[PDB]
């Protein structure tokens, strides 16, 4: 494609996990607003797709058209289920096709999560606390993360998350970050803070982690090794 | 609060760390006919995944021979019959 | 999204902080194909300034364009002024006042830096270890970070820093992270690792924070060998 770009935003793992609907959206920008702007979807093999449900009524430039999508199940996402968005308009001499396939993730690596509590220095400020859920040692990309508190998915306005960047050990490994701001007192009590990470490489695509003052480094050690010359069983 | 309460080694970690180490016990628990293993190891990481003590609910057992009038016959005997059932 | 697209560039402070040299360059992606360019560099005061040079005639698009560098004084450029070049075109006067200068003013805040050590699980696995450097609560953006080991600047491949992102508390606040890989053996009794941070809203333009094995807290064991 050279003239008149065509966007194509496939469904991310977040919607597959939370929304549970794989919708492939494709649109055309910087184009005229007349009729004949038909957006369709079909498989490269020749098979079509489900009806384009939940169309977009308004448009950025009031482009009179109908975005093409398909409420296909997750089965059309693994490796060998490609798609093609076809767009037709009177301005162009022929319709434009946009083919899309799966990245075909390779060199699967079980994510290795290593959480650690907030830095000591913040505690001296006594103004606010921040928690990290850095994730590393995983492949492929597209790892989702969320901050739960007793089964309360926190809103994105509360926690932020970063995309994954290549790891320095090898290019077949990525790492990402996700922070969440809270009050210092709330962190003091623990409040059953948990981090949920979803990745395809995981056997169940869900892994939960948690941290507390005890987890980091308890200075005290009230160790009591009872010699108990003779107990045999649990004395 | 009680992070680990392993009854195999009686290791309880309340987050307190209590570990009782009974001296009287043979190296091999399968049979008493084994050296006396005085060494004791308590790996916290491994424990949080060769026992020494015996659980109150657990009733171990070992087979032993007997000869009264005829031929040697094997019969099971419990090392802690009181736990199993003056 | 509609023309005049600018490809991703490294406007970070390291552009001049690694080599300690003022660099001035401004261009637009996919420029109109024309012979030469109407170079023009002048300050906002009114007096002209030395124009850039060293035009490297090499592009992947094969589009006839020009790109170079200009070194200027530091007082004027860092005078709280967003210096913008004024290079125009031969076919038509098009002064591209692109702000290659960093945003001075707006709001200054100390970038709080915390240097956190690898988790117990990482070290216990005895395969590698990662040290984290969190930078939080600062303004404006474009805060640079680097690593050192007692004057031994480790290769950029070893560590990696995220580009700035906005903070959930408010847009003014930002935050960034820098991770460094290293073997566990050195983290036990090896060398100290220092995470230096550079920002315009700093007194010396740079700070530093070191960590080593004892970075945690002193353990106070209370063993009680109760006996019969
Ligand atoms: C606060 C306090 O009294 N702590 C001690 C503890 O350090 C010691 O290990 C234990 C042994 O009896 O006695 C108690």
């Amino acid at each position: 494609d050279t003239a008149i770009r065509v966007f194509a935003i496939p469904p991310s793992f977040a919607s597959i996990f939370l929304t549970k609907s794989t919708k492939l959206t494709c649109l055309v920008t910087d184009l005229t607003t007349y009729d004949s702007v038909t957006i369709s979807w079909t498989r490269q093999n020749g098979e079509a797709v489900k009806t384009h449900t939940n169309i977009s009524e308004s448009h950025p430039n009031a482009t009179f058209s109908a975005v093409g999508e398909a409420s296909i199940c997750e089965d059309d996402w693994n490796s060998g289920e490609r798609f093609t968005c076809t767009v037709t308009h009177t301005d162009l001499p022929s319709p434009l096709k946009q083919t899309i396939s799966r990245p075909k993730g390779v060199a699967l690596h079980r994510p290795d999560v290593y959480l650690l509590p907030p830095a000591r220095e913040q505690l001296n400020l006594r103004e606010s606390a921040t928690i990290t859920c850095l994730v590393t040692g995983f492949s492929p990309a597209d790892v989702f993360v969320q901050w739960m508190q007793r089964g309360q998915p926190l809103s994105p306005e509360k926690y932020v998350t970063s995309a994954p960047m290549p790891e320095p050990q090898a290019p077949g490994r990525y790492f990402a970050h996700s922070i969440l701001t809270v009050s210092e007192e709330e962190w003091n009590t623990g409040e059953t803070y948990t981090c949920v990470v979803a990745h395809e490489a995981l056997p169940n695509r869900v892994t939960e982690r948690t941290v507390d003052k005890s987890t980091g480094k308890p200075t005290l050690y009230n160790v009591s090794l009872v010699m108990s010359d003779t107990a045999g069983t649990c004395y | 609060i009680v992070l680990v309460d392993n009854k195999c080694k009686c290791a309880r970690i309340t987050s307190n760390i209590r570990i009782i180490v009974p001296l009287n016990n043979r190296e091999n628990i399968s049979d008493p006919t084994s050296p006396l293993r005085t060494r004791f190891v308590y790996h916290l990481s491994d424990l949080c995944k060769t026992c020494y003590t015996y659980d109150r609910n657990k009733c171990y057992t070992a087979v032993v021979p007997l000869v009264y009038g005829g031929e040697t016959k094997m019969v099971e005997t419990a090392l802690t019959p009181d736990a199993c059932y003056h």
